[PDB]
């Protein structure tokens, strides 16, 4: 498998975060996995020309689409579960919930699974 | 016309580009997405673009077996062969109107412009006076070279502006002097 | 025609896709061609717009028009907005015979304009007692016909055919010989009145658009201030009168995100609505006043269900882009921004200038839909208000009558899924002093809005 | 509350059923495994790694006239259409709780003695899969359903160049050439293909 | 903000996470720049390729010719 | 409202049912499709290019006094008669909106204890479809089902030519020596093959 | 496939429209298809002995028939559908629409779909 790290990148500030030394700060292949989530999340998919059609989501486009509420939590569920789970580190994504905290404003939660997550058996002849 | 044989390097791939871009990363990941395949695949991509288009036709110009447009033309200024340049229509309009109306040079006349068709703009090389009969004919020419123009006998029936006393404007017989740039494929 | 089969081919474009349509709005176009000084209804057809106005994309009527047709507007009102001065393309047509050329004939435009209408009569080269007239506009050939030479039937042949519907000729004495053949004569003495147009011109219209209804108004691409305050002192008269109407308004060109967001905090009224940006559409540029009236037909278009609040418009481009602080000001400034995205110009939230307040229930009144929403029901109400205001006996039996018509007439917007609960009862405290036409009611409902914006948390 | 989607992509249509399922939905699964018998030891289940194509069926009417609708005999054609349809549907249904490709298996419509104008439908979907047919490591997997369709014909924009509209509209960005060298994109087109027009019409191939 | 025509395409092309990120527009200005450089530069070789505009590979076509170059 | 409509060609005979089909039609519709499994993926489906006969079926009785009517007795024998027809038959159902060439696979008439002179009818028909066994280009396909009858015997007309009578009665007009070449034809026909006349009666091939 | 363009003909007027020049008007290929299916549909099958079995149509034929409404527009849409179809650049012809304005006197409508009106999936490895 072999996973690699990656350098974090603080969403908050939309910037890189650099130590003292001013190298930018590199971070554990979990960290650089979870990084990774999120950016895919908030990529959209089939726009930005330089990835191809596996990356990206289109969580977006669904806030035009005219399906019902029940219909629209669906879609959000296929969407994000199918934009992450390209990743070989995942193992699951799920326990999706959602909360229409106000009339037409949602808020929604969900669960991901590590490879690492795994339980695994205990025997050997 | 002749195909264009290119070098193996100007038709890379543009994932072949970006593999061998990433080929030193070892330590840091390089997946879809990530921040080193953010800095490089811009990159990998725009070179694909630049060596596929922009190098490819600079060679097609080079050479007059695959040239064209000005770029063909300058091959035949190397021999001291011109291309030939086209004309404008040539040919006589008959004016009928009262005799004191005067028609002067640069007048313009057109054809019938119709939601199929557009108009065809001609203009009188001579000026002349209706005085003596009722019937003149001035020598006119098309504004535009090319076949253009060439039109019927009886296709020039309209005038831009109006002139006093002119009772009807019609070509006599079918313009002759237009002819169309040279093709690039002779010409090559 | 004779019995049998007959087909015909059109383009897919000329297909009648004016079904399904809503919304109607308004407009003091300034226009070359067609009546003036009256509103016309259009049923959103291009053709239709085309042929009452013409084509010139000069005039703010069809370029204007046509966007607001692109809007998807069930009904267009517009009226010809004119500076006076008005005239009409004339012509007069004289008789060979007589060596004094008498004139015989007056050929006049259909509707007062400035366009090049030409004339050119020459003899018909089968017959020389006949002769054909070939109407033009400009160089462009509008219309052909050979005639008989007898005055009464030229004017009549003229006004006969179909293809006339430009110009009218009309006699002014007899002949019997026919008309000289003339080549191109223009039918000088027009004039459209698109010149120097009043900034009082724009009032008459008013008066006149008030006796129509309409759902919303907007002005002809164009920021003067003194109109947007006599616009919006004129439509708050007509909401004293009961009708509601909802007005989009577009800061002027030079106008920077400091102008505009301050035009909108000055006047916040939730019947305003200002556009902050100019926008692209094939190269013309349309100006944040221009681009009002595309934004006012989308709005009207949408009606109760449907709402701006992510529309992607028909735009291309829009010149003035803003980062999320930049927007989030003139959001909050009840400024009405497009935004660009991935190649797509988006409306934003579906705000309009009522921001200043918000205080608690009026947060709701801040968005466009909610407004029309609001109107639209007023509206309703007062029809049904005007079928038994001193027509149906005010006893107890006909106001539970009247209830029952507007508990059943909210009741089909529960159908329309548009409200999530409602309810209408008798007003008792109105109802201790009621008379024939003073019984009064009350009600509230649930509007139900279309969905904004998502928060997600990945839990890891 | 229960709606059905059928969102057919290869002709943009999203089909809402006007009618929900009648008696009630269901859905079976049922784990890939083959049973083997052993000499003094008797059967044993051994699981195979695959997936099983399982079936959605259920029963409607179109009614004539009722929220938004449509002719029975034009919904029966557009539906009969979709059935040879080689590309696949995404079908949604809420309140079961269901979302993913899938595809016609079969359809039928019946007109009752009574209630002409109605057509009685019943019809079957199966669960919809894809055959996706140098310096090996690890990469992202492509499990994405690639069910995106554009405009056989595409109109040039102002900031588009023709490497940018192979990838976008042909997916590797390199497959330029294969636009450029059809002849009526070539007509359209002139002899350079680096330069080009907003507007120019330009066909993509298949 | 980046002020290469190319160096905007290019970091707009990428994920819209990078509007604050002084580090990716600075990276990206930079690769923008020589990509800049190059278009004009190919737009240069073009000139070279005809004796009519040879510019300073007028030199080469002197030197094809057999004429003295200087 | 609703009627069939049988076009017999080969016999020109338009037969309109005088009762409508009982209780209820029905037409399905199925994707010509296979399954395949693959190892460590499971099953797929592969859709089949080609498209599948399908039928139509439903039930009668035939009254013996009722608008259009024709004793039941000879009806079955018409029927039945059409059952071997090799030709296909052309059913149009108007309410149902069905139209296309069909031939009948099955049929079968029933005395009732009572109602003697009426025949209770149970059809089933299949879509019908045909088998169409130098400088290649492009041309209109050959799509245009070419059910047209005419008469075995042809009664030539003033204006007609040999050549004439051949294409429009035998396709290709090239093909009138098959006409001359029988010796009927020879007999009534001159020597000249070019030289005929208004009445002669001429016997076309097959 | 490389369908040709061919030459307008005004049906309106039964002319071919020429230039000035007095050269026919030429036009695309989809007007040239657009000019062949009208004349398609004008010209009845069997009867005009240039053209195979293949072109024309029989709607004229349809009008003496004794079929009921319904069933003679089932045939109308059957015989236009039929004799269109033939072109290859033809996709699918439907949408059909009738109006019996007067008690005996038709009017109908069909839409028309070109080959280039398909949609196009977006994938590549």
């Amino acid at each position: 498998l072999d996973l690699k790290g990656s350098f974090l990148f603080d969403f908050e500030k939309g910037e890189f975060v650099k130590n003292a030394d001013g190298t930018l700060k590199k971070c554990d292949k979990v960290q650089a996995y979870k990084q990774w989530c999120q950016k895919a999340i908030l990529t959209p998919r089939y726009k930005k020309a330089a990835y191809t059609n596996i990356y990206g989501s289109e969580i977006k486009d669904l806030i035009a689409s005219n399906l019902s509420q029940s219909a629209k939590e669906l879609e959000i569920t296929r969407l994000i579960k199918e934009t992450i789970l390209v990743h070989p580190y995942t193992k699951e994504v799920g326990e999706f919930s959602f909360n229409w905290l106000e009339n037409s404003r949602l808020v929604e939660y969900e669960f991901d699974v590590l490879t690492i997550d795994d339980e695994n058996i205990v025997i050997d002849g | 016309e002749r195909e264009l044989p290119i070098p193996v390097f100007l038709t890379e791939d543009e994932d072949s580009v970006h593999e061998r871009m990433l080929s030193n990363f070892q330590d840091v990941s390089t997946l879809e997405g990530d921040f080193i395949y953010d800095a490089t695949r811009p990159t990998a991509e725009q070179i694909a673009e630049l060596k596929q288009l922009g190098l490819q036709n600079n060679l097609k110009i080079a050479f007059p077996q695959t040239s064209y447009g000005t770029y063909l033309e300058w091959l035949g200024e190397c021999k001291g062969v011109f291309k030939n340049q086209p004309t404008k229509a040539t040919g006589v309009i008959t004016f009928t109107g009262v005799q004191g109306t005067i028609i002067t040079k640069g007048t313009i006349v057109t054809t019938i412009a119709t939601d199929e068709k557009q108009s065809i703009e001609f203009e009188l090389l001579e000026t002349k006076t209706i005085g003596e009969n009722e019937t003149v004919d001035i020598k006119a020419e098309s504004r535009i070279v090319g076949t253009i123009g060439n039109v019927s006998k009886g296709s020039i029936s309209v005038l831009l502006g109006s002139i006093s006393g002119v009772k009807s404007i019609t070509n006599k017989e079918d313009f002759r002097g237009g002819t169309d740039i040279e093709d690039e494929e002779h010409f090559r | 025609e004779i019995p049998g089969f007959y087909n015909r081919f059109k383009t897919q474009a000329e297909k009648s896709t004016n079904t399904g349509l809503k919304g109607r709005l308004a407009m003091p176009i300034r226009a070359n061609w067609g009546d003036v000084g009256k509103v016309v209804t259009i049923k959103n057809d291009l053709r239709q717009l085309k042929n009452l106005f013409g084509d010139d994309m000069n005039y703010s009527a069809f370029k204007l028009g046509k966007l607001a047709l692109l809007g998807n507007v069930k009904e267009l009102l517009l009226y010809r907005l004119v500076d006076g001065n008005q005239k009409k393309g004339t012509l007069t047509l004289k008789d060979t015979t007589e060596n004094s050329a008498k004139d015989v004939i007056k050929l006049e435009t259909k509707y007062p304009t400035a366009r090049n209408f030409n004339v050119t009569i020459k003899s018909n080269l089968v017959d020389s007692d006949k002769k054909d007239f070939i109407f033009f506009e400009n160089t462009k050939q509008l219309f052909s016909s050979s005639i008989k030479g007898t005055i009464d039937e030229i004017v009549l042949e003229i006004n006969s055919n179909l293809d006339n519907e430009y110009v009218i000729a009309t006699k002014v004495a007899d002949s019997d010989t026919i008309l000289a053949n003339v080549v191109n004569q223009a039918l000088e003495g027009g004039n459209d009145g698109c010149t120097s147009i009043t900034n009082e011109s724009y009032l008459k219209a008013l008066e006149e658009f008030e006796r129509y209804s309409f759902d919303s108004f907007v002005l002809d691409g164009v920021a003067d201030e003194a109109l947007q305050e006599t616009t919006k002192a004129w439509v708050a008269k007509n909401k004293e009168l009961g009708k509601d109407i909802l007005l989009f308004l577009g800061g002027k060109t030079e106008d920077n995100i400091k102008q505009i967001n301050d035009k909108s905090k000055s006047f916040n009224d939730e019947n305003i609505v200002n556009v902050g940006s100019s926008a692209y559409y094939e190269n013309i540029k349309y100006t944040p006043s221009e681009v009002a009236v595309y934004i006012a037909a989308l709005s009207v278009s949408k009606g109760i269900t449907g709402s701006i609040c992510n529309a992607k418009t028909i735009f291309e481009e829009v010149e003035p882009r803003l980062s999320q602080s930049e927007v989030k000001e003139c959001l909050k400034s009840g400024t009405l921004v497009l935004d660009f995205d991935d190649g797509d110009v988006i409306i934003v939230d579906d705000v309009n200038t009522f921001k200043k307040y918000v205080d608690d229930k009026n947060e709701a009144m801040g968005y466009i839909s909610n407004i029309m929403f609001i109107n639209t029901i007023n509206k309703d109400t007062s029809l049904k208000r005007k079928e038994f205001v001193g027509k149906i006996f005010n006893d107890a039996t006909g106001q539970t009558t009247v209830i029952c018509a507007l508990k059943k007439y909210f009741e089909e917007l529960m159908s329309q899924g548009i409200i999530s609960e409602f309810n209408v009862d008798i007003d008792t405290e109105l109802q201790a002093t009621a008379k024939a036409d003073e019984f009064y009611w009350k009600w509230d409902a649930v509007k139900v809005d279309v969905m904004k914006k998502i928060y997600g948390t990945g839990y890891l | 509350v229960i709606d059905i989607y059928l969102k057919n992509e290869k002709e943009k249509i999203d089909f809402h059923f006007p009618v929900n399922p009648q008696d009630s939905l269901s859905i079976k699964k049922e784990k890939r495994f083959e049973t083997v018998d052993i000499v003094n030891l008797g059967e044993f289940d051994i699981k195979k790694e695959g997936e099983k194509i399982r079936e959605i069926s259920f029963k409607t009417f179109l009614p004539n006239l009722y929220s938004e609708l449509k002719n029975p005999i034009e919904v029966v054609a557009m539906l009969e259409k979709w059935v040879d349809q080689a590309e696949p549907l995404r079908l949604i249904i809420t309140g079961f709780g269901y979302n993913g490709l899938v595809t016609i298996s079969s359809f039928s419509n019946t007109q009752t003695a009574g209630r002409e104008e109605d057509r009685d439908i019943e019809i079957t979907f199966r669960t919809y899969r894809e055959l996706k047919i140098s310096n090996t490591k690890t990469d992202l997997k492509d499990n994405r359903p690639n069910t995106q369709t554009k405009s056989k014909i595409y109109t040039v924009k102002a900031s588009d160049t023709l490497y940018k509209i192979a990838k976008n509209l042909l997916g590797k960005g390199s497959r330029w050439p294969e636009i450029y060298n059809i002849p009526e994109n070539k007509k359209v087109i002139g002899k350079n293909p680096n330069i080009i027009k907003k507007g120019k019409l330009v066909i993509p191939s298949k | 903000m980046i002020a290469s025509k190319k160096g905007k395409e290019m970091l707009l092309t990428l994920s819209p996470i990078y509007e604050q990120s002084i580090i990716m527009q600075s990276l990206y200005e930079a690769i923008g720049s020589e990509f800049d450089n190059l278009e004009l530069l190919d737009e240069e070789i073009e000139l070279q390729l005809f004796p009519q505009s040879a510019t300073w590979g007028l030199g080469f076509w002197e030197n094809r010719v057999g004429l003295i170059t200087n």
